[PDB]
């Protein structure tokens, strides 16, 4: 290919060692997520990694909470992922400070999408391997999620996984969206939603999860939530008592 | 001292038809003595021309200014400036010297290359854009200027008749000056000869 | 040089209840004699449980208060929820620094479930002053004697609603610069409760 | 100058006259005031004819810019944190004084702004120098509930009062209606309350009177 | 020899520069330092290497204050530590000025975190190498952080570190389950010098001089401060009592 | 491998020492030796003044910085300057701000960050100089090793430069007597002339260019040179 | 490291002259050439179009001629992208010099401005040089017609008729026999279309793959009359000399 | 930190080749079809946009930008270079002919603009060009109808007719004889849609292509449903109900 681990100078490849490496490495935490729209909510749940007794199980965290509205899902190596969280904590401050009006997901996305473009064109910075999920039930835009991967490119989707196992609940969610014959979930009430994405989750990772294996965040049209331990039990439990 | 009436000047500018008339003082003084009877306020930029009122050193700032501005843009586009856009570029570049000193008056007169009309424009130090097809003045006299004027003009005039209206209109708003004797010219722009004619006129 | 001046509504409060505070304003802008505003929103949002009341030039209050509010959601995002007694130092240390230029009398008051309800006062000049209860403004020492005396720690919501209600309609009555809507805003646990009364209306009331 | 605005449950609308004098005489009957910023942003200007113009339009470049950049519609709430900010940093030395409208899919925006760095919120504002009459009945004849013709009605009331009323105030109306369902309607001219001036006829200069010192030509291109 | 262990200008295959890993890999060889987290406090213990008679006791202090109430410690290169520490304090004090308030343990955790990932994305600028325990009390309670090289950090409710890592983890586990979360400050005072005393006996061609300290809400009354006197000979007693003595 | 963790300062090792630090440790070696001393009311400096050419006259290599405060060098004599010039500056800075006189450990700890700002950028440079600093503040007596690697420790005795050994293991026995013996010079000084003379093995020591430091409680910074340090051989 | 991932290139080499610049010379030979004829009744300069085909737009032959002044204009041989930096530069070097003195620049001061910015962009920063060479044309009067070239190095000469580009030595030897003195500038087209047609190998050669300008002393001026040709205008010419080629 | 690359990441051989721009323009091939027809009756556009995962939408992806009002531009290669140098074109288009020059600026001379901006990210060390070509379409009463190339190089030119990414060889000359002087608006976006249907199939539907043209527009979106001030910008981008309609009509 190139020799872009020496020098910034292209591959004929068109894309480069940097960006090869960034496509990869953004899993090594052994995580899984995914992200839904409901007709008038937005709903993520992840995988929660909470490997010690010598640690609190709700320190660890891999969902931040940008602004008020704006969630943000970071998968890769948590020092990248609190680099990228700083970044974009600002961007949606100063963005409300000059322009006066909140932060949206695309614009967020583009700013963060330009930054990682510039650190690679650059020979004084490394880009970061983060994989940014950016999810709110906007004002104009709707219910709305936007995924970054790391390029610089970014794209808007219906629904998304994440994860070494993204293929698995692709598959779950698919099936949902054609039977239904609309891109959101037919629910309108942010419970029936996560407890729909959890019974799909279920099916495609193979294991039964609990309270301290999830990790909820709920987008509501003006606000933005996560849901705690007892919030999650509530869910769970009625998944353990169906067929 | 005075800020721009030093050695004074008007300029005048008119629409005739197919046609433009810039019409302006040779003024040189220094406060009260007349000094000169010369002195060329008017210079032009591809077609456009540009009349300069004001303090002397403030008009030969802009004027090599413009030359800098016309000649860059010119080289570039392989094509000379247009009245039109020439009335932006002034605006712009009087703005950001409404901070700096200037104390001038300028107005504009031509003749469009992209669809054939008169077209004149007039400038303050204040950077106010005067949007007109009928006259335009400016200077030290331009109350009465625009008294004459707003009289004695009658629309649709061809080169010899608008020569008379503008040739006269200054010589008798002058005449209450002195700060606008020693010699006068009037140039009547046509696009594809001008006619430069001195008038004859008091001084002190 | 600012050419020209502005001024607002001059007897501003927060006032402590039972379940936290009730903050409470008569809004209206003049610019010289000129009604610029009959109504106004100097009813400001600096977090989502933490508003102030806004009084003094309307140019400097308003420009404070954006910058203070980017501070706050910089703060909030990263440092976790203010205090009452945050947002008052962010406030008072763009008062200090630029009181060459700035005129901002502020009571920021905000709703805190292990502080309960709090009223932080910066005059002009800008210091911080914890109060339980504050009453800002220059029309505020003709009511210092009612307020004192009516003044008391956990009482119901209807009669706080009675008692900002009429504080501030008879301050208005007598003060001269004051004039326009009487706005209103509950701060408790539940989240952020509205009231707006016209002129017509708390006068009579 | 008058410029008005008035909201109803459908739009904004936006009012002014045109009007620039050089003493009492009128150097300009038409003279723009509501600037374009973009289609939906319409702009009503008062003070200094040179800072309101210049000033709106160095915003609009910035403003058109970010509408592109984040990808997303232009806004009243984006130009006026700009405006605000730049007329303070500045400290009011331009002398703009603004009444920004528009319209957006997120609901009718009316603001003013003072070049002393102050924005303002209202349901019907006013600015010039005519701004007493106008506002006097503006505040009025507003109700609650209101609809396209008692908006432009009301409108057109507002700017013939400060006219009337006010003798800095003259010449052509110019109203541009900003409807949530269409963008903007500029109706140059909408109303024309003032007239042409008299004249008393005006003659042929005789030749004996009119004197040539001396004759030259000089060339179209000298340059 | 790859330019991933010769500069930090680029992203790894491995998503992390050698350079970065191999920190990580130093603070394990070095000094044995805990942090204890309670329901009303935090301790925090370090063992002090005694290597000749020349050293003075308790003249050479490892665990440096940060504001009144924070208490820092930290394992690993020196030099690495008090640049770290400065920064610390330049944080803390910006923050009391600014607010008006002693700075929160996420907040402080953030900012010197953001730091520490700094230095680790240039290729000429040093990372970090030590993992320092640190944290006090705060208005909604004590925390405990540990801030490790690559600029990673978690909340703890108990945590080691070391050469006598292994050992230490595996006392301090038991006592931490064993308890609410550690019972009384005044207990986990005890407990702390025994699990650094047992670490000990994983390093016996030296010896050690025991140093603890502690910050509690209401048994320091908000503040971080040494442990000495009587409440280190006490703790000292507890500890050669299980381990022989 | 060598041109891994050698001018290259951004680098690291599963053991934490680069190239640059073991060749520092080995400079330090190279100048003369200086050993160190002090009980609690009294910190003493021993060195050894031997010229590096036959011509060479004796100078001063002890530098008095302050009242309250000097050091002793052993090591890259450039490399002394710099950190030397800066602590002055620094002594001044803490007089008229805070009155504030330094201890030891204070001094030290900004010392480390120095180097470690120059040790963070390849234009900057890694040091080649240990010092002993002694001062008298009024937490006793003090001596400290500064090493160019940051590590300070605060001591009763030491020894750096060539041969450091001999001194201290002579300097760990006899420890137990000196710090107990307060108010009294003579004895302490007298015994830093012995146990330099066990470093040396080999190499001359001189009766008239020795030259010995001391600062105390009774004693302001007095360096003794010449014949004023007679009675003490 | 990073401080040997330097290419040192823009030292010398024991030739006498930088590595990079010898190199970039050969880039210049290896893109369109430009021909420079001074007249003593003009300048005649004729350039080859590249590449000509239905795709590009064939009407436009200022794609390496432009004029820097009213009487000062210049012929590309290297890339368009190398040029248009100097050739701005140039241009504004051009409106200092009129606005300071009152008068246009002379060629040989406009060509020394240039030339230190070339050698510049390899003494300061180690970046790399150009990849353009021009033929001034150009009229002053205190010498009459000047034709100068300069290239990478910053040297710089005057001819009475030179080529650079590519077939630089083929070029060169067929002017050197045709020249006269007596020459007009119908005379001098005639010549330089024989010679470009000596260097090209072809069924024939079109009017759109030339691009083609002479500045003559003209009819509507004293001064000199700038003449860009245009393919339509290239196509009479060819009749004219009645060389079909 | 800076200072450590301060040496040209292109260098000369006597080849005179630069590095990274022969790598750069293979990028460009690797995009995907893009064209631009000046059918000098206007200027049409069109390029594919298109998924690249199951649940991704299209309807969030454009390659079709405006650069101002009435200049539009396409591209083919790296998705995040042509956005980055996209805002800096932006940039310089507004702040330098909007306000000093009060107009909309001229194609040819954004041309050198944007042309510099990647000429100069390859002549300053440290940092690489941009792995893009863009086709940058305007249109101007004293210019005509226009259409130009800018490289990665920097360079630029002129292009009657041309086509870059996937399938440009094929593509080009086909076009190329379907390309007349004189040429209706209507058959040159189906030779458009033509193309493309060459290029791919299986996922060739009309709510997957992006078309927009240079020369119909709508008044009633620039603010003049009421009374004018003149017409204003001709630039107006179809949706995609437009494009699919037409594609039946093929």
């Amino acid at each position: 290919a190139g020799y872009d681990r020496h020098i910034t100078i292209f591959s004929p490849e068109g894309r480069l060692y940097q960006v090869e490496y960034a496509f990869k490495a953004t899993n090594q935490t052994n995580i899984n997520s995914l992200a839904v729209r409901g007709k008038d909510c937005t709903v993520v749940i992840s995988q929660k990694k909470v490997p010690d007794k010598l640690l609190d199980p709700t320190t660890v965290s891999y969902i931040f909470c940008i602004s008020r509205t704006i969630g943000m899902v970071v998968n890769g190596p948590i020092p990248d992922a609190r680099n990228a969280a700083l970044r974009a904590k600002a961007e949606a401050a100063e963005f409300r400070y000059k322009y006066g009006y909140d932060m949206p997901c695309d614009v967020l996305a583009k700013r963060m999408a330009n930054l990682s473009q510039i650190y690679t064109q650059r020979a004084y910075m490394r880009p970061l391997g983060v994989i940014l999920t950016f999810v709110s039930v906007d004002e104009e835009l709707g219910p709305s999620i936007y995924k970054t991967d790391p390029a610089g490119y970014y794209v808007g989707y219906k629904a998304t996984a994440t994860g070494p196992k993204q293929q698995e609940i692709t598959t779950n969610l698919e099936n949902h969206f054609k039977k239904s014959k609309i891109d959101h979930i037919n629910e309108e009430s942010w419970e029936k939603v996560v407890e729909f994405a959890i019974t799909h989750m279920i099916d495609a990772l193979g294991t039964e999860f609990s309270k301290n294996d999830l990790e909820v965040g709920v987008a509501t049209k003006d606000k933005f939530f996560t849901l705690s331990a007892e919030n999650i039990e509530e869910r769970l439990v009625a998944i353990a008592e169906q067929d | 001292s005075d800020p721009s009436s030093i050695n004074g000047g008007i300029v005048v500018a008119m629409t005739g038809k197919d046609c433009v008339a810039i019409a302006c003082d040779l003024r040189l003084g220094s406060q009260s003595l007349g000094v000169s009877n010369k002195f060329e306020k008017i210079f032009h930029y591809g077609h456009v021309f540009l009349g300069i009122t004001g303090l002397a050193t403030d008009v030969t700032t802009l004027n090599e200014m413009f030359r800098y501005k016309t000649n860059l843009y010119k080289l570039k586009e392989e094509r000379a400036i247009e009245p039109e856009t020439f009335t932006q570029l002034v605006s712009s570049s009087l703005y950001e010297r409404r901070f700096g000193p200037y104390f001038v008056g300028p107005v504009v007169a031509g003749i469009n290359s992209k669809s054939g009309k008169p077209f004149i424009a007039g400038f303050d130090l204040i950077g106010c854009i005067d949007e007109a097809k009928d006259f335009i003045v400016s200077g030290t006299a331009s109350d009465q200027l625009f008294g004459m004027c707003e009289s004695l003009y009658e629309p649709n005039l061809e080169p010899e008749d608008l020569f008379e209206t503008i040739s006269q209109a200054l010589l008798n708003a002058a005449d209450r000056d002195a700060l606008s004797g020693w010699g006068a010219v009037v140039y009547i722009i046509k696009k594809d000869e001008v006619v430069k004619r001195y008038l004859k006129m008091r001084q002190d | 040089l600012k050419k020209g001046e502005v001024s607002l509504g001059t007897s501003i409060m927060a006032v402590t209840f039972k379940d936290g505070v009730i903050l409470g304003a008569d809004s209206r802008t003049t610019t010289g004699a000129y009604i610029a505003n009959r109504v106004t929103d100097k009813l400001t949002r600096v977090h989502d449980k933490i508003w102030c009341c806004r009084s003094g030039s309307a140019a400097d209050t308003q420009a404070i208060a954006d910058i203070v509010q980017y501070h706050l959601e910089l703060y909030t995002s990263q440092y976790g929820t203010p205090s009452t007694e945050t947002a008052a130092s962010v406030f008072k240390e763009l008062c200090y620094e630029n009181k060459d230029n700035l005129t901002a009398g502020i009571i920021v008051a905000g709703y805190d479930d292990k502080n309960k309800g709090e009223v932080y006062t910066i005059p002009l000049g800008g210091s911080v002053h914890k109060l339980p209860y504050a009453i800002a403004g220059s029309g505020s020492t003709f009511i210092y004697g009612y307020c004192d005396k009516n003044f008391r720690e956990n009482m119901s919501k209807e009669e706080t609603v009675d008692f900002i209600k009429h504080s501030l309609s008879q301050a208005i009555k007598w003060d001269g610069s004051s004039g326009g809507v009487i706005r209103m805003v509950v701060l408790t646990a539940a989240g952020v409760e509205r009231l707006i009364f016209y002129p017509d209306e708390y006068e009579q009331l | 100058t008058t410029i008005v605005g008035v909201k109803f449950n459908n739009g904004v609308v936006i009012a002014a006259d045109t009007r620039s004098t050089q003493g009492p005489i009128v150097a300009d009957k038409n003279c723009a005031k509501l600037h374009r910023i973009s289609p939906k942003i319409w702009c009503a200007g008062a003070g200094t004819a040179a800072d309101t113009e210049a000033v709106t339009q160095l915003i609009g470049s910035n403003i058109e810019l970010h509408s592109l950049y984040t990808s997303r519609e232009p806004r009243v709430v984006s130009a006026l944190q700009m405006l605000k900010q730049h007329l303070f940093k500045y400290q009011g030395h331009i002398g703009a004084y603004l009444i920004v409208a528009g319209v957006d899919p997120t609901g009718s925006h009316l603001f003013s702004i003072h070049a002393h760095g102050s924005t303002d919120v209202g349901y019907y504002l006013s600015l010039g120098s005519g701004s007493l009459a106008a506002m006097a009945v503006l505040e009025s004849h507003w109700k609650q509930d209101l609809t396209k013709e008692e908006a432009i009605k009301l409108a057109s009331d507002a700017i013939q009062a400060g006219i009337w009323n006010d003798l800095g105030s003259g010449s052509n109306v110019d109203v541009c209606v900003m409807e949530i369902g269409k963008d903007a309607e500029y109706l140059r001219n909408y109303l024309t309350p003032n007239v042409r001036e008299e004249k008393q006829k005006s003659y042929k200069f005789p030749r004996g009177t009119t004197a040539v010192l001396k004759e030259s030509i000089v060339n179209i291109c000298d340059i | 020899g790859t330019g991933y262990d010769l500069s930090n200008s680029v992203f790894s295959p491995d998503g992390r520069n050698f350079q970065v890993e191999y920190a990580v890999k130093a603070v394990e060889n070095g000094t044995t330092s805990i942090g204890i987290k309670c329901n009303d406090g935090v301790v925090f213990a370090v063992e002090k290497l005694i290597t000749s008679k020349l050293l003075v006791p308790q003249k050479n202090v490892k665990i440096q204050v940060v504001d009144r109430h924070i208490g820092c410690v930290y394992s690993g290169l020196i030099p690495d530590g008090r640049h770290l520490v400065n920064r610390g304090r330049e944080e803390a004090a910006s923050f009391k000025k600014l607010y008006k308030t002693p700075i929160p343990i996420p907040a402080f955790a953030d900012r010197l975190g953001q730091y520490v990932q700094a230095h680790t994305l240039y290729n000429s600028v040093r990372p970090f190498g030590v993992s320092t325990i640190f944290g006090g009390v705060d208005k909604n309670g004590a925390h405990l952080y540990m801030l490790e090289p690559s600029g990673s950090y978690w909340g703890y409710k108990g945590a080691a570190t070391g050469k006598g890592r292994q050992s230490a983890k595996a006392e301090l586990e038991k006592l931490v389950d064993h308890h609410p979360e550690g019972l009384s400050a005044r207990e986990a005072v005890k407990q702390a010098a025994k699990i650094i005393y047992l670490a000990h006996e994983d390093n016996k061609e030296k010896d050690f001089e025991l140093e603890i300290s502690w910050c509690s809400l209401s048994e320091t009354n908000g503040l971080h401060k040494f442990v000495k006197g009587d409440l280190l000979q006490e703790a000292i007693d507890f500890a050669q009592k299980e381990i022989n003595g | 491998f060598r041109n891994n963790y050698d001018g290259d300062t951004v680098t690291f090792s599963p053991t934490g020492r680069l190239f640059q630090v073991e060749y520092a440790l080995e400079a330090i070696k190279q100048g003369s030796v200086t050993v160190g001393l002090r009980s609690n009311t009294h910190a003493v400096l021993v060195a050894l003044k031997r010229n590096a050419d036959e011509l060479s006259s004796y100078q001063k290599k002890i530098i008095k910085c302050d009242e309250h405060m000097g050091l002793s060098l052993a090591g890259l004599a450039p490399d002394a300057r710099v950190l030397s010039n800066y602590l002055r500056q620094q002594c001044n800075y803490s007089s008229l701000v805070f009155n504030r006189k330094l201890a030891v450990e204070r001094a030290g700890h900004l010392l480390c960050d120095k180097a470690q700002k120059n040790t963070q950028s390849y234009g900057g440079r890694p040091y080649g100089v240990g010092l002993l600093i002694i001062g008298y503040d009024k937490s006793g007596a003090h001596l400290l090793e500064f090493q160019p690697s940051g590590n300070v420790t605060e001591l009763y005795g030491t020894a750096i430069g060539a041969r450091s050994q001999g001194a201290k293991t002579y300097l760990e026995r006899t420890l137990d007597t000196f710090i107990k013996i307060d108010g009294n010079p003579d004895e302490l000084i007298k015994a830093g002339v012995e146990a330099i003379s066990q470093s040396l093995r080999d190499e001359s020591l001189t009766v008239d260019n020795l030259s010995i430091a001391i600062v105390g409680k009774d004693t302001p910074f007095t360096i003794y040179d010449g014949e004023a340090v007679a009675k003490y051989i | 490291g990073s401080r040997r991932y330097d290419s040192r290139t823009t030292i010398f080499s024991p030739e006498g002259r930088l590595y990079q610049v010898e190199y970039a010379l050969e880039s210049i030979s290896h893109a369109g050439t430009a021909i420079g004829i001074m007249a003593s009744d003009g300048i005649v300069l004729a350039a080859e179009r590249k590449v000509t085909s239905t795709l590009l737009e064939q009407d436009t032959s200022t794609e390496k001629l432009y004029k820097l002044n009213d009487k000062i204009a210049v012929a590309v041989a290297g890339l368009t992208a190398d040029a248009e930096i100097l050739i701005n530069t140039a241009r504004i070097h051009a409106q200092n010099y009129l606005k300071t003195y009152n008068e246009d620049i002379p060629v040989e001061i406009l060509v020394r401005r240039l030339s230190d910015i070339k050698q510049g962009y390899t003494q300061h920063g180690g970046l790399r040089p150009f990849g353009v060479s021009f033929i001034y044309a150009g009229y002053d009067d205190r010498y009459g017609y000047q034709l100068y070239t300069s290239n990478p190095s910053g040297n710089y000469t005057g001819w009475k008729a030179i080529s650079v580009g590519a077939n630089t030595s083929a070029a060169q030897t067929l002017l050197q026999m045709d020249y006269k003195d007596d020459m007009k500038v119908d005379d001098a087209i005639e010549l330089a279309l024989k010679t470009l047609s000596k260097t090209t190998d072809s069924s024939a050669l079109t009017y759109d793959r030339l691009e083609f300008a002479t500045i003559r002393k003209g009819a509507n001026d004293g001064e000199v009359y700038q003449k860009i040709f245009k393919p339509q205008e290239i196509k009479d010419i060819l009749v004219k000399t009645g060389i079909t080629k | 930190m800076t200072d450590r690359y301060s040496f040209s990441l292109t260098t000369f051989s006597p080849s005179g080749k630069l590095g990274q721009i022969d790598y750069a323009l293979t990028a460009v091939k690797q995009g995907v079809t893009s064209l631009g027809i000046k059918a000098t009756n206007g200027v049409v556009i069109a390029t594919e946009k298109k998924s690249s995962s199951p649940l991704a939408m299209s309807e969030t992806l454009s390659k079709v930008s405006l650069l101002t009002p009435d200049i539009g531009a396409v591209y083919s290669g790296m998705g995040p270079d042509y956005r980055v140098l996209v805002d800096k074109s932006r940039k310089v288009a507004h702040t330098s002919y909007k306000r000093i020059y009060g107009e909309y600026p001229p194609t040819k001379l954004l041309v050198s603009e944007v042309a510099k901006i990647m000429q100069e990210a390859t002549q300053s060390g440290g940092v690489r060009p941009f792995g893009v070509s863009l086709l940058i379409a305007g249109h101007d009463e004293f210019n005509g109808f226009s259409l130009y190339q800018v490289d990665p190089s920097g360079s630029y030119f002129p292009w009657k007719a041309t086509a870059i990414g996937k399938g440009s060889v094929a593509a080009k000359t086909f076009l190329e004889k379907r390309w007349n002087d004189e040429l209706e608006l209507e058959d040159a976006i189906h030779i458009a849609l033509l193309t493309l249907k060459e290029s791919v199939e299986g996922e060739f539907n009309g709510d997957t292509i992006e078309l927009a043209i240079i020369g119909d527009e709508n008044p009633d979106l620039l603010g003049y449903t009421g009374i004018p001030t003149d017409k204003g910008p001709r630039f107006r981008k179809l949706t995609s109900q437009e494009i699919n309609d037409r594609l039946e009509a093929l």
